[PDB]
């Protein structure tokens, strides 16, 4: 026998495990630099998008850019003697 | 040339594929047959067995005969 | 006696109390993580969660990535590099996890403890509570990869 | 309300409110999913220190010719390495840092009411789309100096002469990107006329 | 029956664990070949992957006639650290030596063996009733699908279990042998050349075949 | 309806991932949807036309475009048996030293792929002998297809 | 060619960043 | 042999093909 | 082997034809289920009643077309492509020799064109034909893929996605992160849909492989 | 006189299993039975495993209807006990499902006015024209 | 919503109504017919799709024909 039907919570055994009661277990010496350093970005799609089109541009700006490429046939690459077939 | 014969008779095979299957799309849904009582398209339906049972005897005729022999030249 | 038990009453619940279920230990240690918490806020979580796995994940780029032989240290920030783009990658995804399930209006869904008591819903449920953590993420997601590399040219 | 002219309709986004607004949003970035007047700023702290920047390439080429291309790179003062960064580093954060943090709690007007730093305020606030528009204008020129170095490499004055000199052969439209920039002149006369034909034939 | 979910979602697990880890490290060997860049292939000369343990098992065995098998003429057979034996010019059974190719293999062996427990087990289990058809067990042990309904039940009995496994066996087993029959030619038989010992396929397995190319 | 598939009800709630599958697959079939009038439907194909009309001309420009930048002809127009026609270049990220090498095959610098297409005597039996007819070319079908 | 350095700028962006950003606002809009 | 200035004519020509698509796909779908 | 041959093509064009000329004609209805005019046009059966209906509707009809319309152009596209070999070779007795039993398809023109494809990857270095050595293996590891969905029917991966969503459900850290679209095994007719895009995409690119890199090998 | 309400009525004996409840129950309906019982012996659950039903009414929380009938279906025809069940969702407010008549539906019953019939044999229905364009679900709304 | 309608030709033998498993089907008397019985379905909600309706009609041509409509938590049948 269980019921207690006024409270459908206790029915259910939704009840969360793990989660603690216990509050900020964390240094104020380090918490008032990051505190502050993480609303900087706080906004839905105007920051997002900075990830997508700003963030992204690196593949664009070191892919052709800096001449680290290694076997590219983009820079480096066909640099030996090209193979022909049996005909032409 | 192989990689062009290829490519048109493929692309052949789909569009027939599509051709019959919106023949039955049409069969389904959008057919008449009050406004087609006695049309050349209700006497098909008519008779459907016969154009059925016969395709399956052409279909078997070449199935038996023509695997029957490539097995009989093994 | 019989050590296995059903979760907490109830039988007819899907999950049932095992030895990594509920026990001292497994009940402390997962609780202890900066994760199931529900006094600490969700930025403060981010910059703890995501400055680990920025570390662990440079790994295996920093180690076996496609060049793994440069006289100038290049083999390390080639892997420090990329491995701060699943940096940068998973900020799209978590952020895109917020605007799906949490309604900016809609409040928290989270449920109330153990036991009896009803305490204060994960302060982590809506998009407030939830982009504060994925900037939280890349503020330390950040700082794992370059410790990394600290890590990797010195130490 | 002259409005770049397109013809009649602005999108609601832009009505003239803000100041110097012509009311053109091509990309509907002008609306308000976060917020809007923050571009303005963007924009302003953009035009404004766009618009004190021709200032010096502009009269180098006039007076000494280190030419701001050329310009950053010849000098005896950097002092070992990071000294000559590091010292530009600390003082632009610290007080931009106040207006940063500042103006996007202390009030949305980006050091307008002027508290960190006290003008005349004679003229104050009418006219001010005066500035925002005096360095809007700039900045578009300031993408010139870049091509005038790129396509041709003389510099801004020294291109000036030329066309001077030769009205009808110094034009972009014969060197390079003249071919280019002559079918985004042709593209562009239509342009008006697609953005109206949404309004009048629909 | 009652944890039963437990034990399917776990298992259910290991199977797509080793499916990438397993297979698709072939499919790691096959592209860098492809690509022309072998320094990269697991293989014997690139990146080891050597079965430790099984290795360290046939040293014990080789030394077993001294003192875990005092009693002997010698160890129990030559696949482990014995020397070659011959009759008519034919290699009776020489020792194996497991390479890199041989430890990616067993895990593929490993891999099926898990899929088609994932199947029977699944089979048995929900054999009864599944949490999505209460009463499965009324329909008897041998019947089609339910219903169209729920997004369709097709192929849900524990009859139809049994029709999916005979596929996993038929491919578990099935490169049970080609690992066999392509490793026993290539590292024992063929004709005993004297010098050479020269196999059927001239002892090409572990360079051979890494990757599925070969 | 507000979510994914607009155009039909039964499909727009669903909780379920059916309401995705359905949602791209049920799209072009336009005789079902929320209310198709008899008028309506014709519109959406009539314009559907224009778009399937519009991406072949593009699909056409590429091919013109890239044989008369990332291909040879003129090369091949002086030995049309004795020389490979050759398409677009190929790009990896993903090669070593010899796999680049080894494509490089043709009379380009770096690797490409030798055309099997077939388009590209086509060109040549109508006839142009130039990399400009082909860029003259592949600009109209380009402005054509706007 | 004359053109080379183009390959390297854009299949990055069309091999990698447009299946970026259509794979996230094509996400968004399943659920509204 | 193609001149460089020609290409990005061509690659900005396209660049209003992509434009007048999504104009009819808006209008399209907008219905 | 001329003869021989366009028989079977004869063949796969009736059979094609058999099953589409029947999808049409009981599209409106058969002795079994004669409601088909009402019950939709693509739709998963009748349910395993009064028999067990199963791919009863004029979708599931045409669906078993395709796998003949891949012979039939199969046959045709192979038998085009080895008539030419010889004569490109020049050489007319591999054909009208060989080509009545049906090993020398097998093993002469099947034996010889295999060779130059699968040395592409060959571990002592990169052929320029590599490119289609591993497309080649692409092809049958799709066409492989396609018997998943052809074969094996949906009832049993609705159980098994039960026991996973109760999995990521119930395991912790993955609380926190839920599914907005509750995850079904796919419809009946979604998979075969699926399963015959992998059979046909796999079917594809092995033969467009093998003919290329065949005449590209050997260059006739 | 058919409706009741949920008074207390325990909960048959069981060690707990896998199945069982989720996280719909959380957000979404779930079902409650409601039987009696006379000696104690076990049943099967349709849950997975097996449980022990008390010595009279008893009640349990199943995850659907589905589930619900296959456990009414079980003690009806073998213990011989009738049964009725409910629908709970978090709301808080609890329905009576199964027979709402008073009756189960198998047995007729007067007062039942039913519904989705047709006074047509099926070969007189519609065919797919006559609805076009017009639209209805099918041709047998028409 | 699943669909499912009925038709004249029902003898009333109740075998429908003893097959839904979510219990849709109920008898409602009737005048015509032999037993003077007709079934009827006043939950489309819950109809699963089972059709354990139409292999249950000993009618020649069925008298429940089930019709599929969409699918809703329900007549998805998900415990998820
Ligand atoms: C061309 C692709 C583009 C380029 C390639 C891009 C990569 C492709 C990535 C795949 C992207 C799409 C994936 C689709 C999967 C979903 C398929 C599905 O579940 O789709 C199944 C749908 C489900 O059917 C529809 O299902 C509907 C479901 O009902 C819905 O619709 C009803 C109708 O109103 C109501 O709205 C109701 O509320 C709602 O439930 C209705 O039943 C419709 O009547 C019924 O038609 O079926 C259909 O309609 C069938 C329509 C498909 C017919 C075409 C099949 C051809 C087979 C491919 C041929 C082989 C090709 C190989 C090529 C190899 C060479 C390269
Ligand atoms: C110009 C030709 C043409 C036109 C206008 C149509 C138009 C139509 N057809 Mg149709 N059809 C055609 C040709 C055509 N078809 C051909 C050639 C075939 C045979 C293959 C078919 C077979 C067919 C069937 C079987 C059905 C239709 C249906 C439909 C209708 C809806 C289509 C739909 O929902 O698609 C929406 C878009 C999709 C479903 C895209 C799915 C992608 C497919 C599966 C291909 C995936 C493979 C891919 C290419 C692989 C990529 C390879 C790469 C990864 C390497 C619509 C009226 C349906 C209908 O009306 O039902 C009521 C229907 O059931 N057609
Ligand atoms: C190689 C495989 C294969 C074969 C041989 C067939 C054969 C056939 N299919 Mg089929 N089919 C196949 C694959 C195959 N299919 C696949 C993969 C699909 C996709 C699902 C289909 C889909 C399909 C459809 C949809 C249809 C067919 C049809 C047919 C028949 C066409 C007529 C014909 O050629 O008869 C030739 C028959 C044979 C060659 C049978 C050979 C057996 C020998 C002659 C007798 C037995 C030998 C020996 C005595 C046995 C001893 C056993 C031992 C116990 C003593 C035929 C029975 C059509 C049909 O019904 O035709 C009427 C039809 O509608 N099939
Ligand atoms: C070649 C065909 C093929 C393949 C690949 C699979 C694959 C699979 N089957 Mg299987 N199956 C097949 C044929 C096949 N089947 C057939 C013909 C049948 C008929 C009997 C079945 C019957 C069957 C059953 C009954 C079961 C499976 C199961 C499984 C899964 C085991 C877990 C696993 O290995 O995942 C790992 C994935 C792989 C090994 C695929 C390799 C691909 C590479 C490594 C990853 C690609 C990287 C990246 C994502 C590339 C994409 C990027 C791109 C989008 C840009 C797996 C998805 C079992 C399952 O799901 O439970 C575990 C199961 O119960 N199948
Ligand atoms: C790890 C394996 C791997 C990977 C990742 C790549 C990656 C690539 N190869 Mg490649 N290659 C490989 C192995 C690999 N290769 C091997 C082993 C060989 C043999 C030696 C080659 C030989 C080779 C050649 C010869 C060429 C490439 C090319 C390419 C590039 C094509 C990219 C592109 O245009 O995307 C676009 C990709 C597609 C359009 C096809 C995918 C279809 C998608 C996935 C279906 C989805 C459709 C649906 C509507 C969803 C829409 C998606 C939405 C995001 C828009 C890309 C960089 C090409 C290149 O560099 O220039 C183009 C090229 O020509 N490769
Ligand atoms: C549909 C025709 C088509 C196809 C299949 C390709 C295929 C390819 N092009 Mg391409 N191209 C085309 C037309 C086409 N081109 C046209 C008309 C132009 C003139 C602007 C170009 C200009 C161009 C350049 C400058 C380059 C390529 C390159 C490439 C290769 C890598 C992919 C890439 O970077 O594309 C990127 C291409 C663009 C951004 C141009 C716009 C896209 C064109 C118009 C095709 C759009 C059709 C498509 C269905 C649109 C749907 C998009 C979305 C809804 C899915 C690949 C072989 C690269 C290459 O050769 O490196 C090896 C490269 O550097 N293309
Ligand atoms: C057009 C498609 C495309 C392109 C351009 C690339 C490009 C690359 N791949 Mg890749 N890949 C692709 C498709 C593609 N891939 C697909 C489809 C698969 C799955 C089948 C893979 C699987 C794969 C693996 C498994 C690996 C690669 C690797 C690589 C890198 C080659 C090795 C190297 O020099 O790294 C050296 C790289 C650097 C020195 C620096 C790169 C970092 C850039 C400049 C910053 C990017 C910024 C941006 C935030 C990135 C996120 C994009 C997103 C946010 C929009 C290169 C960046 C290797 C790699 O990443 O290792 C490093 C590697 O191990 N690929
Ligand atoms: C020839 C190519 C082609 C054309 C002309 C169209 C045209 C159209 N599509 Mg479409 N589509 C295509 C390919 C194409 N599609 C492919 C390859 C896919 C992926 C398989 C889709 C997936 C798709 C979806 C998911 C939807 C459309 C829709 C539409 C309509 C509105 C335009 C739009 O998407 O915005 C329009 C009829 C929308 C619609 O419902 O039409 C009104 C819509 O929701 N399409
Ligand atoms: C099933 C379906 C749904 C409902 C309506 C719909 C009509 C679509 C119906 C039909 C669908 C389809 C695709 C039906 C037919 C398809 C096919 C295979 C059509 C092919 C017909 C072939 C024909 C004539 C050939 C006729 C004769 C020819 C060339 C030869 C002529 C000649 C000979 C033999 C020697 C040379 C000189 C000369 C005199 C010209
Ligand atoms: C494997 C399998 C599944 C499980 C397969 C699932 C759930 C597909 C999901 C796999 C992942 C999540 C997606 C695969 C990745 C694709 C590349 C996605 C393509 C996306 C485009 C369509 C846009 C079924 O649901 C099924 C149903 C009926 C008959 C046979 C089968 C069957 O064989
Ligand atoms: S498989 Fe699909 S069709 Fe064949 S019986 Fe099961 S449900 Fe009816
Ligand atoms: S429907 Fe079929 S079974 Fe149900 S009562 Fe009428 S006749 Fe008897
Ligand atoms: S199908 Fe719908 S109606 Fe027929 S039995 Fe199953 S649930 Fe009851």
């Amino acid at each position: 026998r269980y019921f207690d039907l006024d409270d459908l919570e206790n029915t259910l055994g939704s009840w969360d495990m793990y989660g603690q009661e216990d509050q900020k277990r964390y240094p104020g010496l380090q918490n008032e630099f990051f505190e502050r350093a993480g609303e900087s970005l706080t906004r839905r799609e105007a920051i997002r998008s900075v990830l997508f089109l700003g963030g992204g541009g690196a593949l664009l700006a070191w892919g052709a850019k800096g001449a680290s490429d290694v076997t590219l046939p983009i820079t480096v690459g066909p640099q030996k003697g090209g193979e022909k077939g049996p005909k032409g | 040339q192989a990689s062009l014969y290829t490519h048109h008779q493929y692309i052949a095979g789909f569009m027939l594929c599509g051709a019959f299957a919106h023949g039955a799309i049409f069969f389904i849904r959008d057919y008449d047959p009050v406004a087609n009582k006695g049309n050349v398209l209700a006497r098909i339906l008519d008779h459907k067995e016969a154009i059925i049972s016969h395709l399956s005897w052409v279909s078997l005729f070449l199935g038996f005969h023509t695997l029957g022999l490539y097995v009989h030249n093994d | 006696k019989q050590v296995i038990q059903p979760i907490n009453g109830d039988p007819f619940i899907g999950m049932l109390e095992t030895p990594v279920t509920s026990a001292p230990i497994v009940a402390g240690f997962l609780s202890n993580l900066p994760a199931y918490r529900t006094g600490v806020s969700p930025l403060l979580r981010g910059v703890e969660i995501g400055l680990t796995h920025g570390f662990l994940v440079a790994g295996p780029f920093i180690k076996l990535g496609p060049l793994r032989d440069a006289a100038g240290g290049a083999a390390e920030t080639a892997g420090c590099l990329s491995g701060a783009l699943l940096v940068i990658i998973l900020t799209a995804c978590l952020t895109i996890y917020g605007q799906a399930t949490f309604e900016d209006d809609e409040p928290q869904i989270g449920v109330k403890t153990l036991s009896g008591r009803d305490i204060a819903r994960d302060p982590l449920q809506s998009a407030e509570g939830w982009n504060e953590f994925t900037s939280g993420w890349l503020v330390g997601g950040l700082s794992g990869v370059a410790w990394a590399y600290l890590c990797t040219q010195f130490l | 309300r002259p409005m770049w002219y397109p013809g009649a309709t602005a999108p609601k986004h832009l009505d003239g409110s803000m100041l110097g607004d012509y009311g053109y949003d091509p990309l509907d970035l002008g609306a308000n999913p976060d917020s809007l007047a923050w571009f303005r700023e963007a924009e302003l702290m953009n035009g404004r220190y766009a618009m004190l920047g021709v200032m010096g390439g502009a009269f180098v080429n006039a007076f000494g010719l280190p030419n701001w291309w050329e310009a950053g790179a010849k000098v005896d003062v950097p002092i070992s390495l990071g000294v000559l960064i590091a010292l530009e580093l600390a003082i632009f954060a610290v007080f931009e840092y106040k207006r940063y943090e500042g103006f996007k709690k202390t009030g949305e007007c980006g050091v307008l009411s002027f508290m960190p730093f006290d003008p005349l305020n004679m003229r104050s606030e009418e006219n001010k789309l005066k500035e925002l528009k005096n360095g809007r204008l700039a900045m578009v020129a300031s993408v010139g100096f870049i091509s005038q170095y790129l396509v041709t490499g003389k510099g801004p004055v020294d291109n000036l002469k030329d066309h001077i000199v030769d009205p009808l052969h110094n034009n972009i439209y014969t060197s390079s990107v003249g071919n280019e920039v002559t079918v985004a002149i042709v593209f562009a006369a239509m342009w008006p006329m697609f953005a109206e034909a949404k309004k009048a034939l629909g | 029956i009652r944890h039963r979910d437990a034990i399917i979602s776990h298992l259910n697990w290991v199977c797509i664990f080793l499916g990438f880890h397993s297979f698709g490290l072939y499919i790691h060997n096959d592209t860098m070949s492809a690509l022309g860049r072998p320094q990269d292939m697991f293989s014997d000369t690139t990146i080891q992957l050597q079965p430790i343990f099984a290795q360290w098992i046939q040293s014990i065995h080789y030394a077993a006639p001294q003192l875990t098998a005092p009693t002997a003429s010698a160890a129990t057979s030559l696949t482990w650290g014995g020397d070659i034996v011959s009759v008519g010019g034919k290699v009776a059974m020489m020792p194996i030596s497991l390479g890199t190719s041989d430890f990616m293999v067993h895990h593929i062996h490993a891999f099926t063996i898990h899929v088609t427990a994932l199947i029977l087990l699944k089979g048995v289990l929900y054999s009864r009733s599944s949490r999505l058809i209460p009463d499965k067990a009324n329909l008897g042990f041998r019947f089609p699908c339910d219903g169209p309904g729920r997004g369709g039940t097709c192929q849900v009995s524990a009859w139809d279990h049994v029709f999916l496994g005979l596929f996993w066996m038929y491919n578990s087993l099935s490169i049970v042998i080609f690992h066999f029959s392509w490793k026993m030619q290539s590292d024992v038989w063929g004709t005993v050349s004297e010098s050479g010992v020269s196999h059927i396929t001239g002892g090409n397995f572990a360079n051979s075949a890494n990757a599925i190319n070969g | 309806a507000t979510k994914f598939p607009k155009f039909s009800q039964g499909l727009a709630q669903d909780p379920t991932t059916r309401r995705i599958w359905f949602g791209v697959a049920t799209a072009h079939d336009f005789e079902s949807h929320d209310s198709i009038t008899e008028e309506t439907l014709y519109q959406k194909i009539f314009a559907s036309h224009f778009g399937q009309l519009s991406i072949i001309f593009l699909w056409t420009s590429g091919n013109l475009f890239h044989v008369a930048w990332q291909g040879n002809f003129e090369a091949w127009v002086q030995d049309p048996l004795h020389i490979r026609p050759i398409a677009h270049a190929i790009w990896d990220p993903h090669f070593g030293q010899s796999a680049v090498e080894a494509f490089t095959r043709g009379g380009a610098s770096g690797p490409v792929n030798i055309a099997t297409s077939g388009v590209y005597q086509w060109w040549y039996t109508i006839g142009m002998r130039t990399n400009q007819d082909l860029y003259q070319g592949s600009v109209f079908l380009s402005i054509a297809a706007g | 060619m004359n053109a080379a350095y183009l390959p390297s700028i854009f299949v990055p962006l069309v091999g990698l960043v447009f299946p970026a950003i259509a794979m996230a606002s094509a996400f968004l809009y399943i659920e509204k | 042999s193609i001149s460089e200035s020609q290409i990005f004519i061509a690659i900005f020509l396209a660049l209003i093909n992509g434009f007048l698509a999504l104009r009819l796909g808006s209008t399209l779908y907008n219905s | 082997g001329d003869f021989l041959v366009h028989h079977a093509i004869a063949l796969g064009l009736h059979t094609t034809t058999l099953i589409l000329v029947k999808g049409a004609l009981d599209a409106r209805g058969s002795k079994l289920m004669p409601d088909k005019k009402d019950f939709g046009y693509s739709f998963p059966c009748d349910g395993p009643g009064r028999g067990g209906t199963c791919d009863i509707s004029a979708w599931d009809a045409f669906y078993l077309s395709v796998f003949w319309m891949l012979n039939t152009i199969g046959w045709v596209t192979f038998y085009w492509h080895w008539k030419h070999l010889g004569i490109w070779q020049g050489n007319v007795n591999q054909f009208n020799e060989s080509s009545t039993y049906l090993m020398g398809w097998l093993r002469d023109y099947l034996w010889l064109n295999s060779s130059q494809l699968i040395n592409g990857y060959n571990p002592f270095g990169m052929n320029s034909l590599s490119v289609w050595a591993w497309m080649f293996l692409f092809g049958h590891l799709v066409y492989a893929t396609g018997f998943m969905f052809l074969i094996s029917w949906r009832g049993y991966w609705q159980e098994l996605i039960e026991t996973l969503a109760w999995a990521h459900e119930r395991t912790p850290l993955a609380n926190l992160v839920r599914w907005k679209d509750k995850p079904v095994a796919l419809s009946i007719v979604q998979a075969r849909l699926v399963g015959l895009a992998h059979f046909s995409v796999g079917y594809i690119f092995t033969y467009a492989a093998f003919l290329i890199a065949s005449t590209s090998g050997k260059f006739g | 006189t058919p409706p009741q309400l949920d008074p207390n009525t325990p909960s048959p004996i069981f060690g707990g299993s896998t199945g069982g409840l989720l996280r719909k129950a959380q957000v979404e309906e779930f079902y409650v039975i409601t039987w009696e019982a006379k000696k104690e012996q076990i049943f099967e659950m349709p849950t997975g495993g097996a449980a022990i039903m008390r010595k009279g009414p008893n009640l349990l929380k199943l995850a659907r209807k589905e589930q619900c009938l296959a456990l009414t279906t079980q003690l009806r025809t073998k213990f011989k006990t009738d049964a009725c069940f409910y629908r709970v969702f978090p709301s808080g407010e609890v329905q009576y499902l199964h027979p709402k008549d008073g009756v189960y539906p198998e047995k007729v019953n007067a007062g039942r006015e039913g519904a989705n019939q047709n006074m047509r044999s099926i070969g007189e229905n519609v065919n797919p024209i006559k609805v076009k364009f017009t639209g209805k679900i099918g041709p047998f709304d028409v | 919503s699943h669909n499912v309608k009925i038709y004249d030709t029902c003898i009333g033998c109740t075998q429908c109504v003893r097959a839904c498993p979510t219990d849709v089907l109920e008898m409602v008397p009737w005048d015509g017919c032999k037993a003077k019985q007709i079934a009827s379905a006043p939950r489309t909600e819950d109809c699963v799709g089972c059709k354990r309706c139409e292999t249950a009609c000993p009618t020649d041509f069925l008298s429940v024909r089930v019709y599929l409509g969409a699918e809703t938590t329900r007549s998805m049948g998900l415990a998820y």
